[PDB]
């Protein structure tokens, strides 16, 4: 079994380390992802307001 | 197994063949696409013993075998072999006889005619199958990276083809097939690894190499420094059990073979590198195309496992590119498997069922028919 | 070892298993931080050409 | 959509169609005056795509399209084209079915006689308007710009008619027409 | 060599530049436009290797080069290459130069006007040429061909022009400038070579496809008949020998690449083709000029030794053109050499005297001038 255990873990690890990559950049694009949704809010209100200053 | 008539789906490259049945989300089987033979007549009782080996078998019994590769840089030249393959995938391993199912098979834009005709008249006359259909590589490529537009490098081990394609057709102006592929990363790696101490030049060895390369091997988003480092200090060098129990390592060899794509030269190609000939493919398109081929530049096939490569891909067309256009590179899980991948997709699309050959047509127009059918 | 590589393959798979359900948000979340940010820069890009038109 | 039985207007250059209902000051939508088509082969299976694309589409898909423009210096050729752009026009953007409501089209005074009479023709055979009227552009720049004499020099897309209007009258051996364009000044 | 006080005439191209002295009625010699650069590091002692081969120098040891052309679709980029052309060409290989001769280089009559002014300042300022005088290939297409009125048809390397000419006069409106040329059918014949089994990928067999294309290429009068019959039948193909001792054979794509004029299409350009140009050429000149037109289509540069383009020029253009009315296409031998001739022609014509740019005005004005004193 070592050799399955080896090559289980090598997976274990990688893929933990991997799932948690996965997780960090889920979530730091999550957080980027809001950011991009607030900062188009912002600049969609702006729109709307230099929009509407225009008209 | 099946409960329906479910087409049996086969992407068959010049390196590896990827099985499975249609509506899969993967092949089911993974082979080479080698029929081996022994150079040497065994002595010891119980060593199996064959006069061929297919795929896997191949690949097991290899240290005395030569290894064909039927497949030569996209297109079967040798159709015996290929029925060994597709016997043992279909009715070994996928458990299933294409007498009683459609079977779909794959070849680049450009790949040479008389491949599509092959892989058209195996599957009817020597395995019966009920229809037929060859699919284009560039559009199972699109379809299992969930796009329609977008530049489709499926860097394989025979050929690199890189062709843009923009709301689901083609621009075939535009396509600049490059004769730089895996294969000849394999070779060049062996020669690398022998100036190393380490030679390779037997089939055997070569699919040794073959196994290094996948899992050694980078191509460095900087090539020069990484080179300097490599080259000066062993904190880039990596290990490799051999077969043997010797133990092989690779230092700036790591990605100085890899390096390849981008400099052909290597291996004594013309060429300007896989970065010049994607960005080829991206700024020939129109001026309305070329804003949504460089948001969307593709990658299927093998090669693209490289740890640098999507992001070394993705710099170096950003730097041809112009400014204000987005770059950006989709390297999906689904690498390697995912023109097999798309031909599952494809093989069920309701939009699709009527592009299938049947064994009637077939047989009324004979083994060209597959030039007005498919595509 | 005799149910450290089915510890470890579970560990490997359950991980593998979230890395994708991960991985699958980040692309997600990167596509539509892209596509929020092309719709970001498509608003601020009209908040210049709003300002232009209202300066 | 609209609540009275208005007029439509549709103002079908050689350039861009502009249409909304009589009785507006403006358009409610600018068309181009374009169908276009693709001009390459089909790759992937399932992905939709038209045989041809109408105004807005035409443009919106317009990087593996080729554009056609069915008016030419001012004339309508392509009547096949006009039919789908009005289609389109009326009922998918403009939301004025021409079934419900009288059509009003423009033209030049010496726009050969077949524009007028095909216009004429589509809208009360293909859209059964109940009513129709080919207006001329030089009483309608004056009516647009308050006068009721002056020259009207109509430097558009397709042909300039330049002609003169007195008291409500046309003067039409003063009319000079010239075959120069916008369409040609962007050719140049 | 020679010792006849003329001026020099040379007609540079994307693929060739043909070049002798002027009063003669053709070129001394062809050369290719080509710089010529090893692709190779040489490892033996005593095998020669340049750094640079120029030519037809480039084009001979173009197995081992990449082969790189300064002209791009008429217009002269690589100015540098086009010196290092210009000196074996004058200098090593027609024996006569622009030092103590006036010089005259053409360009189509809307090419970017940058390409006049460095052909007018590369042989003041490099080749200190005593005169200069930049022709419009259109003018020199006519009085080759015995014409002051006509259509030219200047299919060349880069560009087809498409411009006609009344009573010396030009007609810039009816220009129809088409990006179709010899070198784009040549890209083209490669990818369908590619489709029968031979991949042609590099520049070099690039310039071995150009040859195929050259010596067993065709357009056909009635396409579709050529078509249908060598698409179905051996009987159409013709066998070339490549440089490796394979042999290949070309049927219906004898045919369809040069079909890529008349339907550009097959190559991803939006065109009308060759044939509705040349009609519209005529078309949209006045209708005094329209008959005279008709009855003088005159055919220059190369792509115009195809077998059927004389013929079929002249069947597409009078099956569209009113009847009674005579069509004409004039294609003489001195086909493709004719916009040399015609800058022989130009240079020498005691007409055209005056119009010659002196190293005079030339040093006080600089490369400005070409647009004071050519055109
Ligand atoms: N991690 C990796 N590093 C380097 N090369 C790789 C890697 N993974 C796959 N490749 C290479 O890509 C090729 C696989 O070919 P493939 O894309 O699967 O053909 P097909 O698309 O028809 O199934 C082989 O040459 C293989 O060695
Ligand atoms: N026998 C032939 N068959 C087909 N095409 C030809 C033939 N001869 C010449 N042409 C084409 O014309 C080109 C050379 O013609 P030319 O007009 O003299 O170029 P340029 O004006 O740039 O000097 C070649 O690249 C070739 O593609």
């Amino acid at each position: 079994l070592k050799l399955d255990k080896e090559n289980a873990l090598d997976r274990a690890e990688q893929a933990e380390a991997d799932k948690k990559a996965a997780e960090d950049r889920s979530k730091q694009l999550e957080d980027e992802l809001v950011s991009l949704q607030k900062k188009l809010k912002g600049t969609e209100d702006e729109l709307d307001k230099y929009s509407e200053a225009l008209k | 197994d099946e409960d329906e008539t479910t087409a049996l789906v086969c992407d068959n490259g010049s390196g590896l063949v990827k099985a499975g049945f249609a509506g899969d989300d993967a092949p089911r089987a993974v082979f080479p696409s080698i029929v081996g033979r022994p150079r040497h007549q065994g002595v010891m009782v119980g060593m199996g013993q064959k006069d061929s080996y297919v795929g896997d078998e191949a690949q097991s019994k290899r240290g005395i075998l030569t290894l064909k590769y039927p497949i030569e840089h996209g297109i079967i030249t040798n159709w015996d072999d290929m029925e060994k393959i597709w016997h043992h995938t279909f009715y070994n391993e996928l458990r299933v006889a294409p007498e009683e199912h459609p079977t779909l098979l794959t070849e680049a834009p450009l790949n040479p005619k008389a491949n599509r005709e092959k892989m058209t008249q195996i599957m009817f006359e020597t395995f019966n199958v009920p229809a037929m259909y060859v699919a284009i590589q560039a559009v199972l490529s699109l379809y299992a990276s969930g796009r329609t537009t977008g530049i489709v490098l499926d860097s394989g081990d025979g050929v690199t083809h890189n062709v843009p394609i923009y709301e689901g057709y083609a621009l075939p102006h535009a396509i600049m097939r490059l004769d730089l592929a895996g294969r000849d990363l394999t070779d060049y790696l062996m020669k690398i690894l022998t100036e190393r101490g380490y030679s390779f030049v037997t089939t055997a060895e070569r699919e040794i190499v073959r196994d290094i390369k996948e899992k050694l091997c980078y191509v460095a988003l900087d090539f020069e420094n990484e080179m300097a480092t490599a080259a000066s200090s062993s904190s880039l060098e990596k290990s490799y059990e051999l077969p043997d129990g010797q133990v092989i390592t690779i230092g700036n060899e790591r990605f100085r073979c890899p390096e390849t794509l981008f400099q052909p030269s290597f291996i004594g190609m013309e060429s300007a590198g896989i970065h010049e000939t994607t960005y080829n493919s991206i700024m020939k398109c129109d001026i309305d195309i070329r804003k949504d081929l460089y948001a969307n530049n593709v990658m299927s096939g093998g090669t693209t496992m490289y740890p640098g490569i999507a992001d070394r891909m993705q710099k170096e067309i950003t730097a041809l590119a112009p400014s204000t256009m987005k770059i950006k590179i989709i390297a999906p899980p689904e690498r390697k498997y995912s023109v097999w991948i798309g031909g599952s997709i494809l093989a069920s699309l309701s939009t699709f069922q009527q592009m299938w050959i049947t064994k009637q047509e077939y047989d009324e127009a004979g083994p060209s028919i597959v030039h007005r059918k498919c595509f």
